[PDB]
């Protein structure tokens, strides 16, 4: 039956050619892990770039697919380890509500710290800063209630606020990053890095920041590949 | 909840009447399983590589 | 209050559960084991390399026939190897990519598959086409699905990441019965060789048994002291192992409601992901996250020997229903044969 | 069988002094990260404390920073948190919780459903 | 004498290191599967070969020839010079593929992963050893370097073959790590700029020094090593100030020494370490 074993060689044939032939596609795609609480701004976020599993987008001939997992339940324990290979992961962070940061820093410092995840970089959006500013102009909410270190905090001098951006609002807004980048800085070990990035609801550029991010992930870790950085 | 404490309740009632064994016993059966099939196990008995699929 | 009075009353189950445990704990089974002559050193090879896989591997299943294989990557395909030529004789491209289980059914006619998509997707190997195409979507599970197998052709037992088991009928497409009772994630199940019951491990750090026909928990075993990542039974049927993140196995045995065996080494610090018995039940096959397997003497609780072919995780591992191989896949893409 | 079992606390005048106390059955209490989460009225889950497998490490939250101190001991497999100068608000129940896996700095028990490695909880409560 | 028994040691531990490295590094991807994959290891590999070539075809005549004082293979000499020129073009120009493969990777990340498909590497290599055989071969047997066999090489040739085979691969090895030295000091300025501010948060250069070490390693071994021997290959034929036969064996044993050295430098990736390690 040696007829038989031929067929199965050209059948194995046409299984390697189209298994290449996906491989391609798979090569030139990028995944996403698009993670955070509920009410941060994840749905805008994925709506802006156009509540699903997945999404789809292109920037400069890039394909890029964002997995949002709404479906399993609220641990996270074992459902994230299989997000080990994705490209990067979209830590979304509501900074308008101090109540709910804590529990912010602590997923952020446990997907950092993860066996599993420790090459897996993190780019954090700290969505709704307007809805911040409102709070802050207020004075209402102190940040000083929530957290004590802001009362002696001082704003770093590489800031960059909008024109006529009250310093207050500087002043809190990069406390908030300063926290998540002392979390991040603590075990980075030059695997993975943390990408801050400051956005609105409003804002139309994301699709773009999450390409430069993606861009110095890989130039990171082939400059990390090469043992020059 | 009380709905889930109840439902413990009954679970772990129901449970305890379960009647179990020495562990001689157990450990008996273990020996003769393992004794009766260990001429059979291919990964104990290494087999001839002639009688093995995966040589060549 | 009712609840501070079923609260006690459990307690108190509990206690007694323990005592009636501690009374039948005479002895342990390496005083009886002790006079048993070792199994000697194991020393297998890697026979058969089978590449092809674009990412990480979670399942594999071999079937009565001893010569297939399924197995699932993060690449959204599910690849039929044919084990003694390393042929492929299947691709099949899944529509939801983050698969974690496969089962290959006792006549061959079937394959499963399932995941985060919340959807257990049967297909059919035997096609009137030739092209292999999805039979039946079964959907009802809240929780991502960790594992499942087939009873018969009509009859598939699942389990889900909404600490939930589903005895399924496939052609009606709903639940023929619903296990339920595990607080966190159940991760593996596997099916007594009469296949009258079946028990699954959570991430409570606990085991359970059930009976397919009637959805009852007959008995559960603790333990553990993290998460149940893997699960068999022994080839009598009447004792089951388990693997946890604790960094040991444990083997129980059904009628004894206790725990006979503990396999643990003290330079293992990481997790147990798969673990199956041979055909004899001498030799126990568990993969380490340490990139390496280990194979137990499950008799003398002593290490055999180990399997360090993979630079990666090992997440999936399988033996024959002859006895003859061992399958294992890790997280490097690769499958690798040991005989 | 894993048994987290916490003790103490209970109706107190504002400004007291309480001492919570977990005990710890069944497994390697040295090996396992630990820490205490208190679930207010009205409201879900939320981290309070932590301590690590040697004790180096400690942290608390911003709100309860300064005020509450906890204390491991690996050799009386006992975990203790203490707490003075109680505020209105800070009237909870509490949970000794362990975190998943051991010989890991990684914990995601803060869920609010379901935790297999949490306590029944001990209610504390201020009030004039 | 001494001398003679001195410099035999020499050359035969020189040889036999070149063998050692490169057959390891040959076995490291005849063994395992997994480091052949990549496509920069198609490079690694090909510069491995060449220069695997060059200890085994040119070292040991050249060495005999030393040794004894006179060449004693007769007419095979010529064939042999065709089997230097050919087996170390093809180490130089490999190493600035290499190169400037490197560059790309750090330069244009998703083009690289999308154009850089198994046949571009192919083609580069193809191109490489095109070259190395068509720049030897072809001018060797029509007898156009010839101006014991000692021949000095003719004017046209030496400074046609030198630029080329030189100083192309050496001018875009330098335009690569310039550029590449440029794109590291960005990142780790940010890199800095976020770890001093989290310092800064937490109280409320050695990365550089790193980055020029590998580079400066890199491009120097290969420059002292090749450098001087082209130099002098330029200027010794147009005027024969000048220097004597012994200053140039040893300049072209410091060129063919640079391919035992390439084993260390190139091919001591991670991957390498683990695989060398268990062979
Ligand atoms: C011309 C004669 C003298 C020597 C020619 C040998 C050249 C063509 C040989 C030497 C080693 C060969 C390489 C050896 C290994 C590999 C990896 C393989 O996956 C792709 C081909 C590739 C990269 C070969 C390319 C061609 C190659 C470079
Ligand atoms: O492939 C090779 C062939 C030959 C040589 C050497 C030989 N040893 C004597 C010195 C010498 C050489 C070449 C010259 O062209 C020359 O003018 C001089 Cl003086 C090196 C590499
Ligand atoms: O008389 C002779 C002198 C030297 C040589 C060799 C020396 N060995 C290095 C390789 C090499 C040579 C010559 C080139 O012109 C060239 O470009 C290269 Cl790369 C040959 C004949």
């Amino acid at each position: 039956q040696r007829n038989e074993e031929k067929a199965q060689r050209e059948a194995n044939k046409k299984i390697e050619k189209q298994l290449q032939k996906d491989k391609q596609v798979y090569r030139a795609t990028h995944r996403l892990l698009l993670l955070g609480a509920d009410n941060s701004g994840k749905s805008t976020i994925v709506k802006q770039m156009r509540g699903i599993f997945e999404t789809k987008f292109q920037v400069d001939k890039v394909n890029f697919h964002m997995f949002d997992v709404g479906g399993q339940r609220d641990e996270r324990r074992k459902w994230i380890q299989c997000f080990n290979d994705v490209t990067a992961i979209i830590f979304v962070v509501d900074s308008s509500d101090y109540n709910r940061l804590q529990e912010a820093l602590n997923l952020f410092k446990s997907i950092w710290n993860n066996r599993w995840l420790r090459t897996i970089s993190v780019i954090l959006f700290l969505n709704k800063q307007d809805l911040l500013a409102e709070k802050v102009l207020a004075g209402k909410s102190k940040i000083e209630d929530y957290f004590p270190e802001f009362a002696r905090y001082t704003t770093p001098e590489d800031a960059t606020p909008e024109p006529g951006e009250d310093p207050r609002v500087t002043r809190a807004k990069y406390f908030i990053r300063d926290e998540f980048l002392r979390i991040s800085t603590a075990s980075g070990d030059g695997r993975h890095y943390c990408y801050p990035h400051f956005t609105c609801a409003v804002d139309t550029e994301n699709a773009r920041r999450i390409f430069n991010d993606c861009r110095d992930i890989i130039q990171r870790m082939h400059l990390r590949q090469y043992e020059l950085l | 909840s009380i709905a889930q404490a109840r439902k413990l309740v009954e679970q772990l009632k129901m449970e305890a009447n379960i009647d179990r064994i020495k562990v001689s016993k157990a450990a008996a059966d273990l020996m003769a399983y393992c004794e009766a099939h260990a001429k059979e196990d291919p990964l104990l008995t290494p087999v001839p590589a002639s009688e093995n699929p995966f040589r060549e | 209050s009712e609840l501070d009075q079923l609260r006690q009353e459990a307690e108190q189950l509990k206690n007694q559960i323990r005592d009636a445990r501690k009374a039948c704990a005479d002895a342990t089974l390496s005083q009886i084991t002790n006079n048993i002559d070792p199994v000697g050193r194991i020393q297998m090879r890697t026979r058969r390399t089978l590449r092809g896989h674009l990412a990480k591997i979670y399942a594999m299943h071999w079937g009565t026939d001893s010569r297939l294989l399924v197995s699932a990557s993060q690449d959204g395909k599910l690849i039929i190897w044919d084990s003694y030529t390393t042929n492929k004789v299947h691709a099949i491209p899944l529509r939801s990519s983050w698969v974690m289980t496969c089962a290959y059914a006792p006549s061959g006619n079937y394959v499963a598959c399932g995941g985060l998509d919340n959807i257990c997707s049967i297909y059919n190997l035997k096609t009137r086409e030739g092209n292999v195409r999805v039979s039946r979507e079964l959907a009802g599970h809240t929780g991502y699905l960790s594992c499942c197998r087939f009873l018969d052709d009509n009859q598939i037992v699942t389990s889900s990441g909404d600490t939930t088991c589903a005895l399924w009928d496939i052609e009606t497409g709903q639940q023929t019965t619903t296990f339920t009772g595990h607080t966190g994630d159940v991760m593996s199940l596997s099916l007594a060789p009469d296949t009258r019951l079946f028990v699954s491990g959570a991430c409570d750090a606990s085991a359970k048994l059930w009976d397919v026909r009637e959805g009852m928990c007959r008995q559960t075993f603790t333990g553990h002291e993290s998460d149940i990542n893997a699960i068999c039974f022994f080839p009598n049927g009447n004792a089951f192992a388990t693997g946890s993140d604790d960094a040991t196995c444990r083997l129980f045995d059904l009628r004894a409601d206790q725990e006979l065996m503990t396999y643990s080494h003290d330079n293992i610090i990481c997790g147990i992901t798969s673990v199956s018995f041979s055909k004899s039940g001498r030799l126990l096959l568990a993969g380490y996250d340490d990139f390496n397997c280990n194979v137990w003497d499950a008799l003398k609780a002593d290490r055999a020997g180990v399997l360090a072919g993979h630079d990666n995780r090992v997440s999936c591992l399988g033996v024959t229903d002859d006895g003859m191989a061992v399958a294992t896949g890790s997280w490097d893409s690769f499958l690798k044969i040991w005989n | 069988q894993v048994q987290l079992q916490e003790s103490g606390g209970g109706l107190v005048q504002p400004g007291g002094s309480l001492r919570l106390s977990c005990a710890a059955s069944g497994f390697t209490f040295s090996n396992y990260k630990m820490n205490w989460v208190r679930q207010a009225p009205g409201k879900g889950l939320e981290w309070v404390s932590d301590i690590s497998q040697s004790g180096a490490s400690i942290s608390y939250t911003g709100s309860v920073k300064g005020r509450f101190t906890i204390s491991r001991d690996n050799a009386k497999n006992t975990l203790y948190l203490q707490m003075n100068s109680l505020k209105p608000e800070d009237t909870a129940v509490y949970y000794c919780a362990r975190c998943p896996a051991p010989f890991t700095r990684d914990c995601f028990d803060v869920t609010s459903t379901t935790y297999a490695y949490r306590g029944q909880g001990t209610q504390v409560t201020v009030s004039s | 004498f001494s001398v003679r028994i001195l410099t035999a040691c020499f050359l035969s531990l020189l040889i036999l290191s070149t063998l050692l490295g490169n057959t390891l590094v040959c076995a490291a991807v005849i063994r395992f599967r997994h480091l052949r994959s990549k496509v920069t290891n198609f490079f690694v590999i090909s510069l491995a070969v060449s220069d695997l070539l060059v200890a085994v075809l040119v070292m040991p005549w050249k060495a005999v020839a030393e040794i004894a004082g006179f060449w004693p293979f007769g007419s095979f000499c010529n064939i042999w010079v065709a089997f230097d020129i050919m087996c170390s073009t093809a180490s130089i120009l490999n190493l600035c593929v290499i190169s400037v493969d490197r560059y790309w990777a750090i330069s244009s990340p998703f083009r690289y992963e999308r154009k850089m498909t198994p046949k571009a590497a192919f083609i580069l290599i193809s191109v490489a050893w095109t070259l190395s055989v068509l720049i030897s071969f072809i001018p060797v047997q029509l007898s156009w370097h010839k101006a014991n066999c000692d021949s000095s090489l003719s004017r046209t040739y030496a400074i046609s073959s030198s630029v080329i085979s030189f100083y192309i691969p050496v001018a875009i090895m330098i335009v690569t790590y310039t550029r590449i030295y440029r794109i590291a000091q960005k990142q780790i300025r940010r890199i800095a700029a976020l770890e001093r501010a989290a310092v800064h948060a937490k109280n409320c250069f050695k990365r550089e020094t790193k980055v020029l070490k590998t580079l400066s390693v890199i491009m120097g071994v290969f420059v002292c090593c090749w450098l001087p021997f082209f130099i002098l290959n330029c200027i010794l034929p147009f005027c024969g100030f000048c220097i004597d036969s012994n200053t140039f064996d040893v300049f072209v044993w410091f060129g063919w020494a640079n391919s035992s050295l390439n084993p260390i430098i190139y091919a001591f990736n991670a991957d390498f370490r683990k695989a060398f390690s268990t062979l």
